[PDB]
């Protein structure tokens, strides 16, 4: 029924400008206004301000007068956030959110930023296959190592996606100035290496895009 | 009686501030019986108002 799909995360050096949006499904958009929320990485949920979808006039919490512009493709159902000569200090989670029920009663996923100076590094994929001798159970777990790359964000699916019932995705992790990621997927050990099982990462900030099949070492 | 008659069309709006009531943050107006409420603040909100 009523989906608010948000952007993917992005990163961005200080003084850029980023539109996030928010596509919002379910009900309709004009009779219910969207709700800004910052929950910054320590300090909790803040309010950002609230649009009105019907006219179009925003309001803005007043930490946030300034910066931040809210706009709309009403047409698209779509409510976006603006923020202009990003500060480092913006690196938090937005969440677009329907003002509804004398409170709010959806929430969106989330899209987060990560404002932070560095150059483009695409990724290196490297398919993890189980050791060399044996590995005999019932199932059998594979694995997909995304190493060395800048900025976030990077996706990765199994089997362009039609793969994700048993599958663990890693947050990535920033070492040495680096973003490293990883998943792992277990299936049946009928399943592989019977059935091909494929790794599949992008990286949108260098255009990379990688499909790495998980061959057994012998 | 039907010597004179006086004309006597509609009235005109009234005030009934027990209307706008509070939404635990922001003003809350309400309506009769789907009566026609003519309505908007200082600040910029819905400008004519003829709402439940």
């Amino acid at each position: 029924q009523i989906q608010l799909v948000q952007s993917g995360r992005e990163v961005k050096n200080p003084g850029e400008t980023v539109k996030i949006s928010c596509k919002a499904s379910g009900y309709t958009f004009t009779e219910y206004p969207m709700l800004w929320v910052k929950q910054a990485p320590g300090k909790g949920f803040r309010w950002m301000g609230l649009i009105y979808t019907n006219t179009g006039e925003p309001t803005y919490a007043e930490e946030f007068k300034g910066r931040f512009v809210f706009s709309l493709e009403i047409s698209a159902s779509t409510a976006y956030l603006q923020i202009n000569n990003l500060t480092n200090e913006d690196t938090a989670t937005y969440f677009c959110v329907r003002d509804y029920f004398i409170s709010l009663d959806y929430w969106g996923q989330g899209t987060t930023l990560t404002v932070s100076s560095a150059k483009t590094t695409a990724p290196s994929v490297y398919p993890l296959a189980p050791v060399c001798g044996g590995t005999t159970g019932s199932s059998v777990t594979l694995g997909c190592l995304v190493k060395g790359y800048f900025p976030e964000p990077v996706t990765l699916t199994w089997n362009s996606g039609s793969l994700s019932s048993g599958v663990h995705t890693f947050p990535a992790l920033l070492q040495s100035g680096l973003y490293t990621l990883s998943s792992s997927v277990t299936v049946t050990s009928n399943t592989w290496p019977s059935q091909t099982i494929t790794c599949n990462v992008a990286h949108p900030a260098s255009s990379t895009k990688v499909d790495k099949k998980i061959e057994s070492r012998r | 009686d039907q010597g004179h008659y006086v004309e006597m069309h509609q009235p005109g709006l009234v005030a009934d501030h027990s209307l706008l009531s509070i939404h635990s943050a922001k003003v809350k107006i309400t309506v009769p019986s789907g009566a026609q409420v003519k309505y908007y603040c200082k600040c910029p909100d819905v400008r004519e108002g003829i709402t439940s």
